[PDB]
Formats: C-alpha cells, sequence, structure tokens
C-alpha cells in the first residue's frame, strides 16, 4: 500500500505525500503486474488438457505396479505416495507484524485442484498412450504400449515381449527406491527452497529499512514535529519521504529481475511437460539420461517434479567388423 | 474460416495490443511526472530564480535536478526490463520459423495442436502470425488385439503395424489409419518358438 | 503522549508478561507495540482497526452500474465493527451488512450471492472462486470448473483405430519489437 507503508495513521504527512504524487502509483502497476503473471505460469503447465480422466478400478496393467503414483483415496487429501513426501519437506507471528501495507494474495488454484489436473495426466498416460494429446484418446493395453517405446529406440519389439517379466521388475524396483531417496536427504529439494526464502528475506529487510534515520534528526515521524521549529519542519519530513520511498524503489526493481527468471523456467516445464510426457524425445539429455521411454508428472509446492524413465545398455562384449 | 475469425472479435490482437498501449502509457506518466515539487517553493523553473537570491536558491534548485534525474533513470530501467522479454519472444519466433516453416517438425505441440504437416508465415505491426496445419483423426473403432502370432510352433510379429480382428480372422494394419490387410510372410518376422 | 510516546491507533487489553522495570514495546520493525499506562500496571498493545484491502468486483460501466465489495483476510464477523459515520473514509454502510455474505479463505465478499453449479472462470477472486455476472441480472460467485469429465474404457485386449480424419488451421501471434525511443 502506497499511504500506510511510509506514515501509515498521520494525517499530517499524507497531505505531504501528494507533493510526489504519482510516484507510487507506478509501484502499484508494478507489482500488481507480477500478481497477474504468477497465476498464468501455473496455467500454462498442468491445464494442458481438455478433458479430466480417470483410472478404471482394475490395477493389472501387464504387471506394473503404480501404485506410488496414483491418488490414494484412504488419505482425505486425494494426493499419492510420493507427493505426500514433498509436502513435509519443503519448509515455508511471521506475518503479524505486516501491518504496513505488506499482504501476501491467495493463488487462484488451490493445492487440491492442482492435484486434479496431474491425476489426468497420469489416468490418461497409461491407458491411451501419447494419443490423447493430439486428438481423440484411444485405448491401448500398457504391455504393447511399451512395445512402440523400444521400437522407437532402435531396439525390435520382440525382445520386450521375451523379457517382459524381468522389465516389470526392473521397473517396479527403482521405483520404491526414489521413496527412500527423497526421505534419506534433505538437499535434493534445494531448487524449491531458495525461491521461498529469496522472497521471504526480501521482505524482510523492507520492513527493517523504516528504522533507519537516513541521515536525519529522528526516524520516528511524530517527535520531528514536537522538535523541531514548523517554519522548517516540513524540509526534514521531505527528507525522510525520499529514503521510505528509494527504498521501497529498490525492493520493487529487485522483484522484476527475479520474475523474469522464473518466467523462463516455468516456460521450461510447459515444454517439459508437452514433449517428455505427451509423446516420446528424440532429443539427448532432455527428458533424463539415456534413451527416453515415458516420463511421469508430480506436483510439490510452487513447482513439479517429473519421473524420467530411460533405458541404458549393460555389459557389452568386443568384436570384429567388416 | 481464418479470415471470418479474426474479423469477428477484436480481442485475438491483444498480444501485439499491449506492447504498444504499455510503452505510451510509459510516456504519459514521465510527462505528468514533471509536475511535482519534491519539497521545493514550486514546480516552476525560473520563478524560484526570481524570487530568491543566489544563497538559498541552489538549495532548492538541486532538489528539483535530482527529482526529476530519479524519474528519468526509473524510464530507463523498466526499458532494459521489458526490452529483455521482447528479445525473448524473438528468439521463439525466429525458431518457429526455422523449424515450423522451413521443415517438418516431430516435436509435439511446438507448431500446433496434432500432427504438424506445414506453416505459413504472416506479417502484423510488430509481430508475426503463424498458419499452422495439422492433422487430426476423426471418428473411430475399436476392435480386439494380439500380440503375436504362432504359427508353425514360432511366433510372428508385425514389421510394421497392429494386429486386429474384426470378430472372424485376423488382419494387419497401419497405427493411425484402418486399412486393413492379410497376414502374409511379408508382413512378418519370425523369431523364436511361441511359448 | 504516554510519558512521551506520540502515536495515532485504537488501544486494545493486553495479556503480554513484561518485567519489573519493562515499560516499552518493540516489535521487529523497531516500531511501539504495547505500552504499560501510567498510574497502573496494566500493559496495553497498539494496533490499527479491522483493516486491510478493499477490492471492488465489477462488469463495465456500460454493461450495468453495480459493484461487489470483497475485503482481503478479515473474519466476516469483524467487518461490521465500523459502521458509523466520521468514524471511516469510507462511509458506503449498506455494503458491511449488506447482501448475501459468503466467506472465503480470501476474507468474506458482500454483494455476490453463492451459486453452486459451476461453469468457467469469468472474473478471478482466489482460492478457486470467481464471479460472473448472469442472469433478473445480479452478480454471482460460483467455484471454477476444470473442464468435462471423461473414462477410457481400458482393457488388455482391446484396441481403437482412426477410420477417418480431418484438417484444421490455426494461428499463433508472437510480438516481435517495440518502438524506439531517444530522449
Ligand atoms: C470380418 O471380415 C471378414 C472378411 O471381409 C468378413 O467375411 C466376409 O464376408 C463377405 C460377405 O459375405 C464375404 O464375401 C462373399 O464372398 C463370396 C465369394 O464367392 C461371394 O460369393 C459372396 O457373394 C460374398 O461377396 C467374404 O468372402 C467374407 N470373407 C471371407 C474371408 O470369407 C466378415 O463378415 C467380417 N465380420 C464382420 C462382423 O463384419
Ligand atoms: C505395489 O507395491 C507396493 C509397495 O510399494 C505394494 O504394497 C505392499 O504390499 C505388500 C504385500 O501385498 C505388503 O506386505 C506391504 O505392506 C505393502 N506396502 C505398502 C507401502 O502398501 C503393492 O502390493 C504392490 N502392488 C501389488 C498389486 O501387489
Ligand atoms: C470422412 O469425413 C469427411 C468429412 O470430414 C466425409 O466427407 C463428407 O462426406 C459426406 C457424405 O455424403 C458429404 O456429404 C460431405 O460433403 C463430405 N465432406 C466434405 C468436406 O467433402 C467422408 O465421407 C468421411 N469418410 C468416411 C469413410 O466416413
Ligand atoms: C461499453 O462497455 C461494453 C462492455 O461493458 C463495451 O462492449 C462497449 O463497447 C462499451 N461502449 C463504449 C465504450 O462506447
Ligand atoms: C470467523 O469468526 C467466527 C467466530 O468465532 C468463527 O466461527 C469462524 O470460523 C471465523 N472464520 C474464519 C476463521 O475463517
Ligand atoms: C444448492 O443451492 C443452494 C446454494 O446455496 C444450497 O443451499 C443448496 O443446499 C444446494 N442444493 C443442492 C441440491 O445441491
Ligand atoms: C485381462 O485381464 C483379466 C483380469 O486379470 C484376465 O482375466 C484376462 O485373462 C486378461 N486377458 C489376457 C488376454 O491376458
Amino acid at each position: 500500500d502506497c499511504t500506510m507503508y511510509i506514515c501509515g495513521d498521520s494525517t499530517e504527512c499524507s497531505n505531504l505525500l501528494l507533493q510526489y504524487g504519482s510516484f507510487c502509483t507506478q509501484l502499484k502497476r508494478a507489482l500488481t503486474g507480477i500478481a497477474v503473471e504468477q497465476d498464468k505460469n501455473t496455467q500454462e503447465v498442468f491445464a494442458q488438457v481438455k478433458q479430466i480422466y480417470k483410472t478404471p478400478p482394475i490395477k493389472y496393467f501387464g504387471g506394473f505396479n503404480f501404485s506410488q503414483i496414483l491418488p490414494d483415496p484412504s488419505k482425505p487429501s486425494k494426493r499419492s505416495f510420493i507427493e505426500d513426501l514433498l509436502f513435509n519437506k519443503v519448509t515455508l507471528l511471521i506475518c503479524a507484524q505486516k501491518f504496513k501495507g505488506l499482504t501476501v494474495l491467495p493463488p487462484l488454484l488451490t493445492d487440491e485442484m492442482i492435484a486434479q489436473y496431474t491425476s489426468a495426466l497420469l489416468a490418461g498416460t497409461i491407458t491411451s498412450g501419447w494419443t490423447f494429446g493430439a486428438g481423440a484418446a484411444l485405448q491401448i493395453p500398457f504391455a504393447m504400449q511399451m512395445a512402440y517405446r523400444f521400437n522407437g529406440i532402435g531396439v525390435t519389439q520382440n525382445v520386450l515381449y521375451e523379457n517382459q517379466k524381468l522389465i516389470a521388475n526392473q521397473f517396479n524396483s527403482a521405483i520404491g527406491k526414489i521413496q527412500d531417496s527423497l526421505s534419506s536427504t534433505a538437499s535434493a529439494l534445494g531448487k524449491l527452497q531458495d525461491v521461498v526464502n529469496h522472497n521471504a528475506q526480501a521482505l524482510n529487510t523492507l520492513v527493517k529499512q523504516l528504522s533507519s534515520k537516513f541521515g536525519a534528526i529522528s526516524s520516528v515521524l511524530n517527535d520531528i514535529f514536537s522538535r523541531l521549529d514548523k517554519v522548517e519542519a516540513e524540509v526534514q519530513i521531505d527528507r525522510l519521504i525520499t529514503g521510505r520511498l528509494q527504498s521501497l524503489q529498490t525492493y520493487v526493481t529487485q522483484q522484476l529481475i527475479r520474475a523474469a527468471e522464473i518466467r523462463a523456467s516455468a516456460n521450461l516445464a510447459a515444454t517439459k511437460m508437452s514433449e517428455c510426457v505427451l509423446g516420446q524425445s528424440k532429443r539427448v539429455d532432455f527428458c533424463g539420461k539415456g534413451y527416453h521411454l515415458m516420463s511421469f508428472p508430480q506436483s510439490a509446492p510452487h513447482g513439479v517434479v517429473f519421473l524420467h524413465v530411460t533405458y541404458v545398455p549393460a555389459q557389452e562384449k568386443n568384436f570384429t567388423t567388416a | 474460416k481464418i479470415q471470418d475469425s479474426l474479423s469477428s472479435t477484436a480481442s485475438a490482437l491483444g498480444k501485439l495490443q499491449d506492447v504498444v498501449n504499455h510503452n505510451a502509457q510509459a510516456l504519459n506518466t514521465l510527462v505528468k511526472q514533471l509536475s511535482s515539487k519534491f519539497g521545493a517553493i514550486s514546480s516552476v523553473l525560473n520563478d524560484i530564480f526570481s524570487r530568491l537570491d543566489k544563497v538559498e536558491a541552489e538549495v532548492q534548485i538541486d532538489r528539483l535536478i535530482t527529482g526529476r534525474l530519479q524519474s528519468l533513470q526509473t524510464y530507463v530501467t523498466q526499458q532494459l526490463i521489458r526490452a529483455a522479454e521482447i528479445r525473448a519472444s524473438a528468439n521463439l519466433a525466429a525458431t518457429k520459423m526455422s523449424e515450423c516453416v522451413l521443415g517438418q517438425s516431430k516435436r509435439v505441440d511446438f507448431c500446433g495442436k496434432g500432427y504438424h504437416l506445414m506453416s505459413f508465415p504472416q506479417s502484423a505491426p510488430h509481430g508475426v502470425v503463424f498458419l499452422h496445419v495439422t492433422y487430426v483423426p476423426a471418428q473411430e473403432k475399436n476392435f480386439t488385439t494380439a500380440p503375436a502370432i504362432c504359427h508353425d510352433g514360432k511366433a510372428h510379429f508385425p514389421r510394421e503395424g497392429v494386429f486386429v480382428s474384426n470378430g472372424t480372422h485376423w488382419f494387419v494394419t497401419q497405427r493411425n489409419f484402418y486399412e486393413p490387410q492379410i497376414i502374409t510372410t511379408d508382413n512378418t518376422f519370425v523369431s523364436g518358438n511361441c511359448d | 503522549n504516554f510519558n512521551g510516546l506520540k502515536g495515532t491507533g485504537v488501544l486494545t487489553e493486553s495479556n503480554k508478561k513484561f518485567l519489573p522495570f519493562q515499560q516499552f514495546g518493540r516489535d521487529i520493525a523497531d516500531t511501539t507495540d504495547a505500552v504499560r499506562d501510567p498510574q497502573t500496571l496494566e500493559i496495553l498493545d497498539i494496533t490499527p482497526c479491522s483493516f486491510g484491502g478493499v477490492s471492488v468486483i465489477t462488469p463495465g460501466t456500460n454493461t450495468s452500474n453495480q459493484v461487489a465489495v470483497l475485503y482481503q483476510g478479515v473474519n466476516c464477523t469483524e467487518v461490521p465493527v465500523a459502521i458509523h459515520a466520521d468514524q471511516l473514509t469510507p462511509t458506503w454502510r449498506v455494503y458491511s451488512t449488506g447482501s448475501n455474505v459468503f466467506q472465503t479463505r480470501a476474507g468474506c465478499l458482500i454483494g455476490a450471492e453463492y451459486v453452486n453449479n459451476s461453469y468457467e472462470c469469468d472474473i478471478p477472486i482466489g482460492a478457486g472462486i470467481c464471479a460472473s455476472y448472469q442472469t433478473s441480472q445480479s452478480i454471482i460467485a460460483y467455484t471454477m470448473s476444470l473442464g468435462a469429465e471423461n473414462s477410457v474404457a481400458y482393457s488388455n485386449n482391446s484396441i481403437a483405430i482412426p477410420t477417418n480424419f480431418t484438417i484444421s488451421v490455426t494461428t499463433e501471434i508472437l510480438p516481435v519489437s517495440m518502438t524506439k525511443t531517444s530522449v
């Protein structure tokens, strides 16, 4: 807020603020543009589907076990088993001292709505392949669908059927290793941790900046009137308004830099979900490390987590060629 | 229908209209922002020199130079921000022309919604407009499929396509268009027994 | 003017635990937030009244002349505290204990009736609430709809194959440059 931050609840300063005038209004339109954008960054990623699919009750996908990523109806929140580990690993009177016009607006999409978009992506990518992202969704057995993911890598489809049981075990084993890996350490979620750390630290310096004299006689506005003659007191009070207006300016400029960086990262998650999730990518080292097969999305606070499934050649033998 | 879709609603071109609406809004604030006083006697620049002598006139004139010198710096900084996000959009339109227009794109949902065929560029004031042409499957049916076929105690796999059956006997088709074909040694390759 | 403390703000009864010679109350921003009243051992915390951001929901001026008011992050029974004159700069008292009040996660808005169907979002509110001007015309507030529900009949021996195609042409607009300026 313009008026309440610098000399809130003091009508003898509010009229002085009209001297500068349209300086603070430029700040409101700058901060309001950031807030509207944050509601579009989330829309571009999770809202790439025109339908809300849901998985059938039967959970026999040819031996593959998807129970760790599909939603759990037992929990009050319809979040999968993996998604619960993420919500308890990101740590966010602190907001009670914000009577200076500083507020934290709520996001347009509640966190129980984003989990519905993510559950639609998963339930449509295991029963219909990639065909739901380019037209009408067409069903296909999961056992046969994985045969056209090998066929795109360069390996014939007669190797999956002859090794279907072994491949299912390796997929199931690696999907349970992620659960323990996340709960083992705490530095894996670092990318989302400093996003909220930077915003919390930026506001803190803003609040502490109004206790500085700015070289004047006194920081508090009331005693300046009672300790200086009225003929020259108006010089000192505007000499203090400049600091509280420049300080608010540096905060806004810093946010404009951060918002562009997040915008460039929200445009990369939209591509990573269009190409890796809704199809198979031939770009190397884009959707993982190796030959790409498929991916699964998960929701995290102020972010998104992918689960790339790749193909890696095992032990080799020398040969002679012509 | 492209001509009539644009000519009906005028809100389609809002991506280019707000680019020119923002630049005009920034200059208007800059002009209206020199009517402030910054704690001086008056905003008129030569009224200070015609009412005060040289010894306290410099206190007032300096209070006005730095005030006006700070509204220019703010204006320049915002332009550096805006120019760095128009450039991030001119590097996206320079890629759509190199890949969607000058070739056929396999990246999905990059040059349209569907299977990309070919695109055409058109020019708009302070922008570019692409006309993507895509391919979308129409009504479909559903059949019964089988991973392989055993004939002489040996499995058979499709070279390119799927196995389907219309109820009585089987066929082999494409994956993106129902064109049934008869099973033949040409269509299939053999690998191992069928147990 | 509590022993040389000057400011503005309502005085409320507080129960913080001071110490034998602790008079002032200092907050994070180094501003007074508690004072020991002279002639008494009572402690009072200094805070403004129920305050925050006031937002106005409206269609175009030409379409209609009706508005709805949303108070951000306030208990919906703490808004009618200031229904008086010469107490507030905003004296529009018919909007405080007025029309159908509905409480959201971002405060309660007054002047819009909550329907319990679901459409697309027209004017965003927050936490999954949107508002629109439908029909007899009045402003309504509903919950967003994510889209049409669907289900795929999955099976382990069933496949679907298209038998026809359609061709569509789509547009896409991108800015490439802006105006050049010299000063
Ligand atoms: C599934 O596809 C098969 C193969 O097309 C269908 O069987 C076919 O049915 C037609 C209709 O009777 C047969 O055509 C007949 O051919 C004889 C040949 O002399 C002719 O004299 C008749 O007048 C008639 O044209 C065709 O032979 C037959 N295919 C085979 C291999 O025998 C079948 O009806 C389809 N099932 C469904 C449910 O659509
Ligand atoms: C998929 O894997 C999960 C483990 O992540 C299996 O759940 C376990 O099942 C065994 C035997 O049924 C129990 O002893 C464990 O207590 C279960 N663990 C958990 C965390 O639920 C699940 O059974 C597997 N899917 C199928 C179809 O068997
Ligand atoms: C595939 O769809 C096209 C239209 O999308 C069908 O073409 C139409 O056929 C009817 C049949 O009398 C004509 O009246 C229309 O004029 C045709 N449309 C156009 C644009 O020419 C076509 O018949 C369909 N094919 C199949 C096998 O169903
Ligand atoms: C009046 O407002 C409506 C939208 O509320 C708009 O469609 C119409 O063009 C406006 N008329 C004017 C600005 O003359
Ligand atoms: C508002 O206050 C009432 C009175 O205690 C309470 O029942 C209600 O839950 C409050 N609304 C909130 C906390 O959103
Ligand atoms: C929907 O209508 C009103 C909306 O407030 C509500 O009180 C009522 O119980 C609801 N009825 C049904 C059938 O959902
Ligand atoms: C498909 O799954 C059902 C349920 O397990 C099973 O009874 C049936 O035999 C399966 N079909 C094939 C072809 O394996």
